[PDB]
């Protein structure tokens, strides 16, 4: 799920929400994409 | 070593207002409204106690160990390209 | 404002001021003047009574409500769409846009022809009696009341029957009431502070409240998770 | 605060005051006008008797209670939504979202038709006569004595009965104590300190505690280890 | 506090007031007011004796104790996890997390329903007869002296009976032995340092003291040899 | 100190204030009284008795030595480890690691059950009568002097018997000699010098020296050579 | 050579607050609260005291060490390049 | 004597920097874009 974008609040903090909003829930940013892309290009040129 | 520490006077708090919800909506707005006619600034404003209580900013308890820090890391690589230098493996020798 | 406007009558003011024996001499009479000009010298708004009242414009003027004091906004009865004010010069006078309106007394001069429009107006609490009513804020019945002795007070030292010394005093205690007064009625309450943070952080600024009844000033800025 | 407000009866401040024999004319009427008019103006909110009290909403009005001075929040019954304040100017009349409340005197107008309201609020601790109930803690007894006896010195100076010398020292001492009791009654105790702590350390801001009854304001922030 | 809290009675104080001869109509029913004032006024909180006493919750509320002043923490009895400051402003009103408590008077209203908590709170030390007991050390001694002389001498100014330069010298030092009562009273001893270096000192650090009643605040931060 | 404190008799500070003929109505009972006053106020650890006395734990509790006046450390019996001070606030208190201690009163709350602790603390100097005791140092005697006459003449000027120049000149002399006093007491002699000149130089710092008695705070730091 | 040392009153740690506690609050938010208005600071507050007791902030006991140290360390240098060129021995003829 | 003296005042506003900001965060972001589609400034040209 974090690789297709997918954030779950209850894996990083305890939950004291399910709505999709900024104000009570959290961006997510996918920088680790390309560190996994770049490795499996390279296995395929191989 | 810990940070700055900001020494806050809440003597200009507005009346009503909890510190927690003061310092809450501070921070969410980065304004925090503030009441200099209290009661209790009437000292101040009218003369009677010394006006260093309504100015003179907000004192600081700080120290200065990051420079002491930078002392024992600069003396670590004196010591380090010392033995380098005395062994004879300097640091383009290493690598 | 924190606290609530709970309404007394003026004489409330007269149980205060008749305490000190130099203004046994006021009356209800000197009190309406000089509250109505503590009021007026104030200026805060939730002393007002908000009033919304519609009228019909005949031809680019309309009649206008008789407590009227100021008016909050206008808009077109039909659209909702409120109006500005008018900076043209030869509004209704031809020669051989998006609407406004002015008013200077018992007339407001739209820039409609023929059309109802709404205001929402300010206006002063009334007693049973057609008289003035005061809020119970102790605050607010301490600085009229020290207006009050300002005043009379400055009228004794015109004459020189009181000295300067105590009409000194009297004008610093006043100032410095009327400063904590002007504080306590403008300084936002906890639910008028999420009003001012729903305002101030926006992501995508809203910046068309007024054409709306800043119905929307305060609404929370929701922005959807991608 | 860090200490507790234990309760006491209001001729406690005529037993301090009238130890000095130049205000031996004070009243229990002067101490309930002079203490109603202390606490107004310090503000204090730990003075005021805390109470949540639910009411219905008949056509975007509603019956507010007797007591009530100032209100910390109101709320939906039914789905437990703080309202904001009101922006609106036009709120409920109609021309041919989120909620929200006002209040001005016995009246709340929200923005809803017809629903029940809970309403928390501040009051005064009334004592079995029907009489205000001030605190115990000495410095507030003393800044009360203080406010007083500048309040008659300063009458009894208007009327030249006192020596400027004397006026002076007790508005110094006044000056000194208010400013006193504002930081006694107004400083966070230890658990308010956590309150306070636990809500600014925060990796991930909560920005959402009024849509709550500011419940989890003070909750500690939570981080998984990864 | 370097030095130890020996108490002796009341009257100690008044050994040491009436060698003045403008002193000698003091009495213990005026030695025990503005002793108390002068207790209250300083805030120093090793005068205090440390209790702990337990209680049960009813629903959301619970009886305290008689003597409390104020409240160092409190705790659930089974768990002994301590208590915060409560921010809800609907604690045990319903509609239609972490544990915290809120105390005014005789009543603490916690956000539990039935459990038994621990409260540790401060009170005053008493003496056989129902009456204050009060710290022998000189410096306090001296400083309470100070304060009683002060205030009788602020009303003998009041009616002139007292030069004016009297009452300042009275002030300046009662103002000088203020400060230095309260640097005595709250500078850190030896073993006092040591806790506080512990607390500073912490590669890894400890800031979860709350949640136990503080007991390791002061425990040395030991990191294993690798 | 550089000096060593021999002792004398209190008789000897009236033997040098009675050649004053304005100080001639002072008695024992005053010198004793303003003795124990100053000792206090300058609070120089030199003048009081070194001592240790052991006790036992009863449970969290011990009886504390009738002289005691502060304590410069506590420790077990028998592993010598010293004791902190206490953060906890539930010490003995149960629900359904490092040791500390805890002082009020005549007793000492102690975090062990049932054990043995030496305490070092401070005393006063008595009398074969069973008086105070005061050193013979000039300076010392000299700032006595001066202590007790500002306190004297203090009260005559509130009388108004005695000049406002001469108390003023009495509070200035008085004022340098407590600042030449303290300098005196507390300024390290040439061993005490060394203790800090070990304890400053350091190429391994020592941060445990509380554990033992702090017996090898002035030990000099040995570096093996190489 | 130990750091800055900070010379730190505590005549304004508020009433039943011990100093303990309060600079733990202080490390943690970095934020200490304080109170001007203390018994203590009537005399400064209310004209009887020297003024500095409510100004003046806080004395550092600081010596300038490091400044020593870098001296000693630049004349180590020198040194060690005086004995290279003397021994005929460069630096760039070591490595 | 303020009348004949104190120079001319300025109606000011710093939304130079305001503007500067707004540009350097728009840079900021692009730049993040890049990053995250692996697609390098020095890659589309």
């Amino acid at each position: 799920d974090l690789l297709n974008g997918r954030l779950h609040m209850s894996d990083l903090e305890l939950v004291l929400i399910k709505a999709a909003y900024i104000p009570d829930r959290l961006q997510h940013y996918p920088i680790m994409n390309s560190k996994l892309n770049v490795l499996r290009g390279e296995e395929s040129k191989r | 070593n810990w940070g700055s520490i900001l020494e806050l006077d809440l003597s200009k708090v507005p009346k009503g207002w909890d510190v927690g919800k003061w310092m809450y909506y501070a921070r969410v707005n980065h304004i925090a409204v503030i009441d200099s006619f209290k009661e209790g600034t009437i000292g101040a404003s009218t003369g009677k106690l010394a006006g260093a209580l309504n100015n003179a900013g907000k004192g600081m308890i700080e120290t200065n160990i990051g420079n002491y820090i930078q002392q024992q890391i600069n003396l670590l690589e004196f010591i380090k390209m010392e033995m380098a230098d005395v062994a004879g493996i300097s640091k383009q020798r290493e690598g | 404002m924190v606290n609530n406007i709970n309404w007394v009558k003026l004489p409330v003011i007269l149980d205060r001021l008749l305490r000190h024996p130099l203004l046994t001499d006021l009356n209800l009479e000197t009190a309406i003047q000089y509250t109505l000009d503590f009021i007026s010298a104030m200026g805060l708004p939730n002393v007002y009574v908000d009033k919304i009242e519609t009228i019909d414009i005949k031809e680019y003027r309309g009649e206008l409500p008789c407590d009227l004091i100021s008016i909050n906004q206008v808009r077109l009865h039909k659209n909702g769409i409120a109006l500005r004010a008018m900076t043209d010069n030869f509004n209704a006078y031809p020669t051989h846009g998006e609407p406004s309106f002015k008013t200077q007394g018992r007339v407001i001069f739209t820039s409609i022809k023929h059309e109802k429009v709404d205001i929402s107006y300010k206006a002063i609490m009334l007693d049973d009696e057609g008289l003035p009513l005061i809020p119970d804020n102790p605050i607010f019945l301490k600085t009229l009341e020290l207006y009050i002795k300002k005043e009379w007070f400055t009228i004794l030292f015109d004459m020189g029957k009181i000295s300067p010394a105590v009409l000194n005093n009297t004008q610093q205690e006043y100032a410095f009431k009327a400063g904590q007064c002007n504080n306590e009625f403008v300084i936002p309450s906890v639910s008028e502070m999420e009003a001012i943070t729903n305002m101030w952080n926006q992501l995508i600024p809203r910046v068309t409240e007024f054409r709306r009844g800043f119905k929307n000033l305060g609404d929370k800025e929701y922005i959807r998770v991608h």
